[PDB]
């Protein structure tokens, strides 16, 4: 329990501790038992761990990395000769340090005693080590551009000799990347590269690139998919403007076969990179179709089918049919989430308008209906319901054909279930004006329709607030007041002075002279009518534009 | 390139929500996030603020809230697992997260742009890798032992994820070479031809029975092999007949370590031939899938029927089934499990054939048909379920049934007769090597979703099910 109880309140909260008292001198401690023998090795493997995980919370300024940097490296040299498992994450705790200090540079003699090290140690638990120390070094290149731009023509000469696949080929790939984007940014080329500078940081060529290219092609067979993904993003980044792209034609089209997560997207952007030069007119046709099965195949997890059906709507074009559209268009059998990422296929395909999409639409639509409408249920089914509609309304705001049924079906969900008040009202608030307008109307008739004596006031006065205007004025003007003798609680008492203070704001004025008076007489808590005879002198006394600039 | 990585089970009513068992942050990746974002960067959290935040967010920390526009929004649409989360006044972005069996899996990646215009998410590589460990360490920890998984995941995923790019995203791999210590291009996630290659066909079917309305039946079926056989480069391809009544393979789709796809694979969507099945491979220490196929066959497996009169409280379910001659009469678990959501206190049934037991919460009456139809093929309830006080919540409300609308969910099992046809061979054998493949093959049946509709009474329909 030397060290346990000594991290505990580092991994609890870093920065909380190191802004502490004792974490002033617990990097100088960390940094001390280095190389002492009264530490066992599970308080030394602990300690190296966390030296790992926050280099940027124990040496900020750079003269402190710097020195932490030299320490650590003087300290994995000095190191009994004798098997142990101090060897790996030395290195690696050092590199982290040096990386997230800032401290890292050529002017510096720990960056320049540490990077011969795992040159050195990377060339060739040995094994394990020269992984480790060929992925420190490939990262430390990632920090500073060109860094170990150094052992390019070693790899080159050895890549058949001692050394993993996946490190030399990942550390190669950033490398020619990095080395190429810079020196042809100055104007020249590689120069020889293919045969420990430092000067980057401020025909033939052809040939050797396709060399290289097709070397990393045949080491990349045992590339793991994740890391095969992000190989070809940052190679078909690289190869896009800089031989034709059919040497790596057959590995992309055998990999389309697959339904990986992530071979797919490293083919989908692939193509949408690389554009239109090895896609065929078809090609996308089978991709598009590959895509879209897989946004709803059984043998997947949720997950991975909504990707692909967030993928198949953007689906990357290469020079900007229906049953397509019948390989995903929504059901009632889709989980909640899953099918408004399938609400636009059917907006699309419905949109220039088998029975009639209409038709299927508000088929669908009214099982979200009568889904929301049972009282009991989870809040999913009312938010799906919801976001359904905006989806279709702003997808479909040109179409009265399909939206007056869609207007009528929310009237009566609203009829049905008063207490998806916030949801209408969030609507309203985002729509366009050519469905604000029409929708407004329809529920204002739905709301005013009742003679105001149910329960649910509380929940109509919310959007009679969040839709009055000056088109319909009796009919509202004899729903409040009979609601007036319904209102005991303060919330439906601020939600009726919603509601007058919309019609103030659209400039109403005759008969509310006696509709704001009667609620500020005739109400129960003094707020409201308080609230009431403001809005009400406000309205009596003021000019029209004065209103809006002074109230 | 991520940034962190989490694992946290869901711990229901703890007001934490659960206690974390993995963060690591990788520090490298943020400060190259500091570089590449620039202007737009936000940080990332301590693991109690992104608990909460991502716990909101998911809808699965008290989704009780009347109105939270930040999540219910009508404006906020979630189409894909990739949320953005809110922290400290700060839009983070991307973050990943999914839930199965009560274990929740996330992570932020790494976007290399500037985020004042949100990059679309087909561009950033970071979503497809944090999705891709996330699934991978779900794999791993409920594979199939309690503890000593969960415990040795910290010294597991380093040798895997070390400074924030990963290299492996099999959490066995990553024991495999930790717990246990390659002069050629062996693949990076490997550590007497042996195979055991379990297909296994569900047969889901929502049978319907209209007119117009075609019966909804279909078959989910994989092959889980592995050539687990020493050599060099042994070869061993193994041979599926499907008879001549059976037709050729349908819905294809392969294994991240499979090599490829037909071109009739892309093209039979929802060579079409019997033979030869010649499958590209790559051993694995893994257990490769050389394809995922969903089979057709034109002949439903069982039939039914159901009529719920509602007459007051008497819920006659005079049901009515019909098991087609090509199903073996020996079955495992035919539990035809008949929920009552939305409505037993007295179960004046009348039983053709097995008990009727009423479960102990007298809510839903598991009528266990046991093992075997009888000899007509037809069982029945006339019951008079004279049900007590109405319960409106205390039963299981499932929205898929409402009113005389429901269907039997038949639980029913059957060992090697599905509705396919698999039938694994081994003389036809042929390879570039030698070898005796001991292909030791099987199948199953699974009830996937057998709801035998009610065709009195309204059914959910899909799309094509109502085109003629």
């Amino acid at each position: 329990d030397a060290w346990a109880q000594r991290l505990g309140a580092f991994r609890a909260s870093p920065s909380a501790f190191m802004a502490g008292p004792e974490g002033e001198d617990l990097g100088r401690d960390l940094l001390s038992d280095l190389r002492s023998e009264k530490l066992s090795e599970q308080t030394k493997v602990s300690l190296l761990a966390l030296s790992m995980e926050y280099p940027a919370q124990l040496w900020p300024d750079a003269s402190a990395a710097e020195v932490a940097a030299t320490s650590l490296l003087d300290t994995l040299v000095l190191l009994p000769p004798r098997p142990s498992a101090l060897r790996r994450p030395l290195l690696l705790a050092a590199t982290t340090a040096l990386a997230a200090g800032g401290a890292l540079g050529p002017t510096s003699g720990a960056s320049c005693r540490l990077l011969p090290l795992l040159l050195g140690l990377a060339a060739g638990e040995q094994r394990p080590l020269q992984a480790t120390a060929c992925e420190c070094l490939r990262e430390l290149e990632s920090c500073k551009p060109g860094l170990l731009g150094g052992s390019l023509g070693l790899l080159r000469g050895l890549l058949g000799q001692e050394g993993p696949v996946q490190p030399l080929s990942l550390l190669l790939a950033l490398a020619l990347r990095n080395t190429l984007v810079l020196q042809s940014r100055v104007g020249a080329g590689l120069g020889g590269l293919l045969t420990w500078d430092w000067t980057l940081v401020e025909p033939e060529e052809a040939r050797e690139l396709r060399a290289a290219v097709i070397q990393l092609l045949d080491t990349s067979y045992l590339l793991t998919p994740v890391a095969q993904a992000q190989l070809l993003w940052l190679l078909g980044w690289a190869l896009r403007g800089l031989q034709p792209p059919a040497l790596f034609k057959p590995q992309l089209v055998r990999l389309l076969g697959t339904a990986q997560l992530t071979l797919l997207h490293a083919m989908l952007a692939l193509k949408a990179a690389f554009g239109e030069a090895l896609f065929t007119a078809q090609d996308e046709a089978l991709l598009l179709r590959r895509l879209t099965l897989a946004a709803q195949h059984p043998a997947l997890p949720p997950p991975t089918h909504l990707f692909y059906l967030h993928c198949v709507l953007s689906f990357p074009e290469n020079w900007p049919g229906p049953q397509l559209c019948r390989g995903l268009l929504p059901s009632l059998l889709h989980d909640p989430m899953a099918l408004l990422a399938r609400l636009h296929l059917l907006c699309l395909l419905c949109a220039e308008e088998l029975p009639s999409p209409r038709h299927y639409l508000e088929e669908l639509l009214a099982g979200l209906r009568q889904r929301a409408a049972l009282d009991g249920g989870p809040r999913a089914l009312a938010t799906l319901c919801f976001q359904a509609s905006y989806l279709v309304a702003c997808c479909l705001a040109g179409q009265p054909t399909v939206l007056t049924p869609l207007i009528h079906g929310l009237a009566q969900l609203y009829q049905a279930r008063p207490m998806l008040a916030p949801h209408f009202v969030d609507l309203l608030d985002q729509v366009d004006s050519e469905l604000r307008e029409p929708l407004k109307v329809v529920l204002r008739q739905v709301v005013v329709s009742r003679p105001g004596r149910d329960e649910a006031l509380c929940w109509h006065l919310q959007m009679l607030a969040k839709v009055a205007d000056g088109d319909a004025q009796s009919a509202t003007l004899n729903f409040l007041q009979a609601a007036a003798a319904h209102c005991t609680n303060w919330d439906l008492q601020q939600g009726l002075l919603r509601v007058c203070r919309a019609l103030l704001r659209a400039g109403v004025r005759g008969g509310l002279v006696d509709l704001l008076q009667v609620l500020a007489r005739q109400l129960e808590d003094p707020d409201g009518r308080d609230h009431a005879r403001l809005y009400y002198i406000l309205l009596a006394h003021l000019a029209a534009p004065k209103l809006g600039v002074a109230l | 390139a991520l940034r962190a990585v989490w694992l946290i089970r869901h711990e229901p009513g703890t007001p934490l929500g659960g206690t974390v068992r993995f963060s690591r942050r990788y520090p490298t990746v943020e400060k190259r996030a500091k570089a590449f974002n620039g202007m737009t960067y936000v940080p990332v959290p301590e693991d109690g603020p992104f608990l909460r935040a991502l716990l909101f967010q998911l809808r699965l920390l008290d989704d009780d809230k009347d109105f939270m526009e930040r999540r219910d929004g009508c404006s906020r649409i979630n189409k894909t697992s990739i949320y953005g989360l809110s922290v400290g006044g700060e839009e983070l972005w991307p973050v990943i997260a999914f839930l199965r069996d009560s274990m929740i899996y996330a992570s932020v990646p790494l976007v290399e742009q500037a985020l004042s215009p949100r990059p679309p998410l087909i561009s950033i590589s970071g979503v497809s890798q944090g999705l891709e460990l996330l699934l991978g360490i779900q794999d791993f920890l409920y594979s199939s032992d309690l503890h000593t998984k969960l415990s040795q995941l910290p010294d597991l995923l380093l040798q895997a994820c070390p400074l924030g790019t990963l290299l492996d995203a099999n959490l066995q791999n990553s024991l495999n070479s930790i717990n246990s210590v390659q002069p050629q291009k062996q693949p990076a996630w490997k550590v007497k031809a042996q195979i055991s290659i379990s297909i296994t066909e569900t047969v889901k079917c929502m049978q319907y029975g209209k007119q117009d309305i075609a019966d909804t039946w279909q078959v989910a079926g994989t092959v889980a092999c592995k050539c687990d056989l020493e050599g060099v480069m042994p070869a061993v391809t193994i041979s599926l007949s499907l008879p001549t009544n059976g037709s050729p393979l349908q819905d294809i789709i392969v294994h991240p370590c499979v090599t490829s796809l037909d071109s009739a694979i892309l093209t039979s969507s929802s060579s079409a031939f019997s033979g030869p099945y010649k499958f590209p491979f790559t051993p694995p220490l893994e257990s490769f899938n050389l394809c995922h196929y969903t089979s057709q066959v034109p002949v439903p497996p069982i039939l039914g029927s159901y009529h719920m009169k509602e007459e007051g409280v008497q819920l006659k379910v005079t049901v009515n089934f019909k098991l087609h001659e090509s199903v073996r009469n020996n079955f495992e678990v035919c539990e035809a499990h008949i929920p009552f959501y939305n409505r037993i206190t007295h179960l004046e049934y009348k039983a053709s054939f097995g008990q009727l037991e009423v479960f102990r919460e007298k809510s839903l009456l598991v009528w266990i048909i046991g093992q075997k139809f009888p000899k007509s093929m037809e069982i029945s309830l006339s019951g008079t379920l004279t049900f007590g006080v109405k319960g409106h919540n205390k039963q299981p409300f499932d929205h898929i049934c409402i009113g005389n609308t429901a269907y039997i969910k038949l639980n029913f099992r059957i060992a090697d007769y599905t509705l396919t046809g698999c039938y694994a061979d081994q003389h036809s054998v042929q390879v570039f090597a030698s070898g005796k493949p001991k292909i030791s093959a099987y199948r199953k049946l699974i009830s996937s979703d057998y709801y035998i509709w009610n065709s009195k009474a309204p059914a959910p329909v899909t799309y094509a099910s109502l085109l003629p």
